[PDB]
């Protein structure tokens, strides 16, 4: 049986102070998949942190450049006034059935100096 | 709060490793807790994930019955026992709490379909190396059935 895909760009650049926006698309995915969607930033190194969860709740101590929509569709995540330290790579993950996790393959955002 | 994995390094094809996990500083024995991996230069991997009784461990399609999850409350502790190891296998393996799945079962047990969840606490990661010390031609992979 076909289980939920998540797909995000390979790749998107941007420059300090822009805003960019990292989609995640599923197959085999419904709305509930973007209800439950959380997303991963990972630093060069660094271990990964959750930075948004619930499609679009935002923990505490992650800053409030993170936010993130959803719709029926897709999942989201937007980076406000982005700095030097947004370059990481970002995955988001849900449900790939009611018992299984699957996340994306991952967007490496490149901050460009 | 903390976690620290253990039991990585080298292993021979077809070999076996356990991976343990420490965890600290918040209620262990009522969350559900994940192994996630990630091979080099590549994406984040969902393992699998365990409930506060271990009558639920779940598991990604590509593990075919070769790894098991484990738990032991009171030691605080998280185990990945992994047998028939490939190079499709070799990677970083992260210990992960869900720590979102707490503020709504606060016992860890029910296994509801797609609840809320949230990978809020994760370990440094520790290395998995399944090698012979040959190039990626020397590597084996899954024979397909299961």
């Amino acid at each position: 049986a076909s289980q939920s895909v998540l797909t995000q760009p390979v790749s998107v650049s941007g420059s300090p102070g822009q805003s960019i926006t990292i989609s995640c698309t599923g197959t085999s995915s419904n709305a509930d998949t973007y209800n439950l969607v959380s997303w991963y930033q990972q630093r060069p190194g660094k271990a990964p942190k959750l930075m948004i969860y619930e499609g679009t709740k935002r923990p505490s101590g992650v800053s409030n450049r993170f936010s993130a929509s959803k719709s029926a569709t897709a999942a989201s995540l937007t980076i406000s006034g982005l700095q030097p330290e947004d370059e990481a790579d970002y995955y988001c993950c849900s449900y790939a059935t009611s018992r299984t996790l699957v996340f994306g393959g991952g967007t490496k955002l490149t901050v460009v100096a | 709060v903390q976690l620290v994995e253990s039991g990585g390094g080298l292993v021979r094809p077809g070999g076996s490793l356990r991976l343990s996990c420490a965890a600290s500083g918040f209620s262990y024995s009522n969350h559900w807790m994940h192994w996630v991996r990630q091979a080099p230069g590549k994406g984040l991997v969902w393992v699998s994930r365990i409930n506060s009784d271990g009558s639920t461990r779940n598991y990604a399609d590509f593990v075919k019955g070769r790894f098991t999850i484990s738990r032991d409350n009171a030691e605080n502790t998280l185990y990945l026992e992994m047998n028939s190891l490939t190079a499709d296998d070799t990677a970083v393996y992260y210990c992960v709490r869900d720590g979102v799945r707490f503020y709504y079962d606060s016992t860890g047990y029910y296994p509801d379909s797609f609840f809320k969840y949230g990978m809020d606490v994760w370990g440094q990661g520790t290395t998995v190396t399944v090698s012979s010390g040959t190039g990626g031609s020397g590597g084996g992979g899954s024979g397909g059935g299961g």
